């Protein structure tokens, strides 16, 4: 569960940096 | 009136040391590879 | 001009375009030299760096200079730990090994293996095909 | 089918044991020569097990080695006895089945 949460946070940050 | 020796068999039970887990680690590796790829895009 | 302006970043964007086009035009040595500049400007600043190491080595292989490719691999493995443990380093090693053995099939296998995990862009495909052709030409010769 | 059309047993190395060969051929592969229809019409089942034994160094392993190639048989599967056993639980029984 920790790794999936980390993946989710990284995907969100990728979105923010793309913006 | 008799003594005896002793001989080993098995490591765990149903599962064996050759393939101990052999899934809980492989799929995780796939998760970690996904993590690495996403980090690649984020840092870029 | 960007390097004179201390704009390392724009200079690198331009030198990437320059090295890529030079390599596609068969000027593999000069492209490798520009990649060496990109590496040096990027050291201590890493993802692009791995790509730079890989591309440098690929140019050297296309120049049929497997020794320079092996030196580039060793350099990258010593100077940047992320290249040391990267797929790009392992791939460059496998390509150097296949070139030294003259096995164009093993090179094609390693290319497919790499492509399954990290898609080869058109540039890498072109350079890898040139390397394969140089192996096959040595086999045919 | 079960025996190669090109074979006469004169070429094969095993010599000095001819009666045993005839007995084996008669009692082992004889039932698998005709078309199947006769056997069920006659109510006879096939043989399943064959046992060879003798003193050390009489030629049995030679027969086993050459029978596969001599009689147009599927490549026989050869396993040494003590190679079946294994460490993990259930591995051996799996290996047999
Ligand atoms: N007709 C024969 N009878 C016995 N041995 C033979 C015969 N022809 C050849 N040999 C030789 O004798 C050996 C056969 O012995 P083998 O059957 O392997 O011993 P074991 O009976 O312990 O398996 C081989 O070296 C083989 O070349």
């Amino acid at each position: 569960s920790r790794t999936a949460e980390l993946q989710a946070e990284i995907d969100d940050t990728v979105g923010i940096m793309r913006d | 009136g008799q003594q005896i020796f002793s001989q080993a068999l098995l490591n765990a039970n149903r599962r064996g040391e050759a393939k101990t887990a052999l899934a809980e680690v492989q799929a995780r590796h796939q998760e970690l590879l996904k993590l690495e790829k996403s980090m690649a895009e984020l840092t870029q | 001009w960007y390097a004179q302006d201390q704009s390392v970043a724009l200079s690198n964007k331009c030198f990437i375009k320059c090295a890529d086009l030079k390599a596609l035009d068969g000027q593999y040595i000069e492209a490798s030299d520009i990649y060496s500049k990109l590496i040096k400007s990027s050291m201590g600043n890493q993802w692009s760096l791995k790509d730079y190491f890989l591309k440098k080595g690929l140019c050297q292989l296309a120049a049929t200079d497997a020794v320079a490719a092996a030196r580039t691999l060793q350099e990258g493995q010593s100077e940047d730990p992320n290249f040391a443990d990267s797929r790009e380093s392992n791939f460059l090693k496998s390509l150097i090994d296949a070139v030294n053995e003259g096995d164009s099939e093993q090179l094609s296998e390693h290319c497919k293996e790499f492509d399954n995990f990290m898609r080869l862009d058109k540039w890498k495909i072109t350079i890898l095909n040139k390397i394969k052709e140089s192996i096959q030409q040595q086999e045919d010769d | 089918a079960v025996i190669r059309p090109d074979f006469k047993f004169e070429d094969l190395g095993v010599g000095g044991l001819d009666k045993e060969f005839t007995k084996i051929f008669r009692r082992a592969f004889a039932s698998r020569i005709f078309p199947p229809s006769v056997i069920e019409k006659l109510g006879i089942s096939h043989v399943k097990g064959l046992l060879l034994y003798g003193p050390p160094g009489t030629g049995k392993t030679l027969i086993a080695r050459k029978i596969g190639t001599m009689l147009n048989a599927k490549e026989p599967k050869i396993v040494n006895g003590p190679e079946i056993l294994s460490k993990y639980v259930g591995s051996s029984e799996e290996n047999i089945r």
